[PDB]
């Protein structure tokens, strides 16, 4: 009785099988033509990430310091850039008659 | 997996772009890090000396 | 699996912090070409600036 | 009992392998050349380190 | 199907013990980058800005 | 036959994989997440051509 009813509700998906038996194929066979992309990626992206992963700290250090600098220069170039402007414009005629 | 196929989609396109404009300059990269290295000296250098 | 699962969370944690400030990601590379080549024609076109 | 979860299973797979293969050849292409830039950086590990 | 995978898993099994490392490598990297995602992506802004 | 000569290394691949999804299916919607902001953190870099 209950492989009756294992049966027929396997045959009830019989479509969707097909449908993913095709697609599996299809994904399988764009990954087997590019399988040697796949030994290019697995000869060489291992020690990347294995060295990335040993100098993850040092890298954080570096982008933090870097926007400590730059948030202070953002501040500092949008807090004077209208009025260095204004001033550089007014004070040309000094300098010239000067 | 299924219901975001279209950002995974899309990442993959972008990163196949950003991946073919990286590669397109692999001397312009080399360039650009061996000449980061000592140019963030020499500007430590120079804003220590006017620290 | 442990480290898979931990891989996937903390990527979804860091790239949702990242890019909550959108507008100054999606504008990063263009704003470093662009003082790149201000500062390329700055020092260019003010070759007096040494003897000044 | 779990079978209606087979079933969910079955056309999620055939739904993840159809957006799989849609997106794949971008994938291979940014991998090939991010390939590229990996061997790029791992031949200047130090002058990263230092940069 | 049988081929391709075939082919892709013994692929993979060459490498077995660099496909074994680089999950824990990169586990090791993101749990460090999440542990301050919020001072990098402050500091990324920054610099953008 | 051929299961059964295959048959350990099948029921070795089951538990292994019932271990990785037993450990991974807890963040359906995070891993949803992880995959949009993956999208618009590429987005960022790609808005033009170069």
């Amino acid at each position: 009785n209950q492989l009756d009813t294992f049966t027929d509700e396997l045959n009830q998906q019989r479509e969707e099988i097909t449908r993913a038996i095709d697609s599996t194929n299809r994904l399988l066979n764009i990954v087997s033509q590019r399988n040697d992309t796949l030994d290019r990626v697995l000869t060489e992206f291992p020690p990347l990430i294995q060295h990335f992963a040993e100098t993850r700290d040092l890298f954080a250090d570096a982008v933090t310091a870097l926007g400590r600098l730059s948030a202070a220069a953002d501040e500092t170039l949008s807090g004077s850039n209208a009025n260095l402007h204004t001033n550089l414009q007014n004070l040309q005629r000094p300098l010239k008659q000067l | 997996q299924v219901n975001s196929g279209d950002a995974i989609q899309r990442w993959a396109a972008n990163l196949n772009t950003l991946a073919a404009q990286s590669a397109q300059n692999d001397e312009a990269l080399r360039s650009g890090l061996q000449q980061a290295a000592p140019t963030a000296d020499q500007l430590n250098a120079v804003f220590s000396d006017v620290r | 699996s442990t480290q898979v699962n931990q891989l996937l969370v903390n990527a979804q944690t860091l790239l949702a912090a990242v890019n909550e400030r959108g507008r100054s990601v999606s504008l990063l590379l263009e704003r470093v070409s662009s003082v790149s080549r201000q500062v390329e024609g700055f020092v260019d076109e003010n070759p007096n600036l040494n003897h000044v | 009992p779990r079978m209606p979860q087979i079933r969910r299973d079955i056309t999620g797979l055939a739904n993840l392998g159809e957006v799989y293969a849609d997106a794949s050849p971008d994938l291979f292409d940014g991998l090939d050349n991010a390939v590229t830039t990996a061997r790029t950086l791992n031949e200047q590990r130090g002058n990263l380190d230092q940069a | 199907v049988i081929k391709n995978l075939n082919t892709v898993l013994d692929t993979t099994v060459r490498h077995q013990k660099q496909f074994d490392e680089t999950l824990v490598n990169f586990e090791t990297l993101i749990t460090g980058l999440k542990n301050r995602a919020d001072p990098i992506a402050t500091s990324v802004a920054d610099i953008s800005d | 036959t051929a299961l059964n000569e295959g048959r350990g290394d099948f029921f070795a691949v089951v538990k292994s994989l019932a271990l990785f999804v037993n450990a991974l299916h807890r963040s359906d919607q995070q891993f949803v997440a992880l995959n949009n902001d993956l999208a618009q953190f590429t987005n960022s870099f790609t808005n033009t051509d170069q």
